[PDB]
């Protein structure tokens, strides 16, 4: 239910290749992103199950 | 790398990878038992390959050499990207052949105007995502550092220079980060950050290696 | 559960006066704090009930 | 404010609050109708108060008037702060008398080593917590661009300038944004940010009112 969930997922400025999940609300579950590997917003995990714990449902 | 070309399967011995479970960083053979990345591609655990060039298809040449001490610069900034640098000792010292073989450590920072050649395995794609297998490279000049405050007001720090093009269409992207930035035959950057990639007035931000010539002799040396 | 609800809160740089929450995984919950209105890290929150609810026993 | 003195009662009629169910900026009174605050100050609904000495109890004589818009300016920046400044219309034109009255807009950017008084209701502590009743002021010189620059490497953009004290001590604080500093009898800054409070080698930075006197302008024009 929490708003950071509904965010779209940031890769970032940094420029490493990083795979992260975040909760995509169209979807209804977690999904892979990029992550450049640093200045993660709330909505970047390192599981889906991590991802599901805090953002499923949303 | 946006905008660029592959690179000669003979040309960039120095250019290795960081892997972990993929490839998520490049670095730079420095020395027979060290390699320069950035600090933002800090792993707990990481195998260094060397001498790929298809990253997906062997030719025969490459090693692969886990990292036996893994160190930041003790001043990065995990906000600003400040003093973005990490140094990697190998657990055995690289065999050195045509496709494995180290580059030299500036001498001096690099003139704007300088051609650089930036190489990796990132993205091509400003927008979306082509991971590349083939090692590509990018000819780009070091700018001015009043272009690079103009292009990124606020923060510029005294570890950061751009190279490229404010026009866009060229630029390193993501994976290509920790990699080298070589400027007549001397490491003069290591690929840190940016805004998007290729984006107009956003030149790619790498480290000045030439900053830290010293801490660099002083880590190998603390860690023989 | 995320190892972002350990950090202390963190104000920023910014010069206003606004209150946002923070897990105290010291406290087990949930508490105030004053923020400046830039730069927020990942343990800040708009209310308590937000906060317990993605960091309560973190 | 820490390191400061109170301000006397009826000494600066310029000084206004914000509030959204409590106190939480300053700013400056500059026509009948319009105040100038920090952007990062900006809240949907705002309550201007004005005349006020202590924030909780009242001479008789403070006014409260809704903010009618409310405007940041459009390159602000919530990541550099480059262009921290925000314009309110208030919703009735403030009476005018001996503790309510207008401060003079700048003629000239700052000019380092003037003398400037910052004011507001912030924080007295460098460390911990004391939200003062009373109106605190401080007086302070501009600092010239290198030491703000040195002080904060690469963070400094033509927008910003730094007034205090590099030992540190005395310096502006939380609940002091979008608050006065006057240098001789005009609004040079708004209270923006800084590293801390008081910290030594870490001045308050400010806004340049000076770089908006066109849009301030256009910005009343267009809505009046």
């Amino acid at each position: 239910r929490p708003d950071f969930c509904l965010e779209p997922p940031y890769t970032g400025p940094c420029k490493a290749r990083i795979i992260r999940y975040f909760y995509n609300a169209k979807a209804g579950l977690c999904q892979t992103f990029v992550y450049g590997g640093c200045r993660a917003k709330r909505n970047n995990f390192k599981s889906a199950e991590d991802c599901m714990r805090t953002c499923g449902g949303a | 790398i946006v905008g660029g070309y592959t690179c000669e399967e003979n040309s960039l011995p120095y250019q290795v990878s960081l892997n972990s479970g993929s490839h998520f960083c490049g670095g730079s053979l420095i020395s027979e038992q060290w390699v320069v990345s950035a600090a933002h591609c800090y792993k707990t655990r990481i195998q260094v390959r060397l001498g790929e060039h298809n990253i997906k298809v062997l030719e025969g040449n490459e090693q692969f050499i886990n990292a036996a001490k893994i160190i930041r610069h003790p001043k990065y900034n995990r906000d600003t990207l400040d003093n973005d640098i990490m140094l990697i000792k190998l657990s055995s010292p690289a065999v050195i052949n045509a496709r494995v073989s180290t580059i030299s450590l500036p001498t001096a920072p690099p003139a704007a105007g300088t051609e650089c050649l930036i190489s990796g395995w990132g993205n091509t794609l400003s927008f979306g995502a082509d991971y590349p297998d083939e090692l590509k490279c990018l000819d780009a000049p070091v700018l001015t550092q009043a272009e690079c405050k103009a292009s990124y007001p606020g923060k510029i720090t005294n570890s950061m220079f751009c190279v490229g093009f404010l026009e866009g269409g060229k630029d390193s992207c993501q994976r290509d980060a920790g990699g080298p930035v070589v400027c007549n035959g001397q490491l003069q950057g290591v690929v840190s950050w940016g805004h998007g990639c290729a984006w107009k007035n956003r030149p790619g931000v790498y480290t000045k290696v030439y900053n830290y010539v010293d801490w660099i002799k002083d880590t190998i040396a603390a860690n023989s």
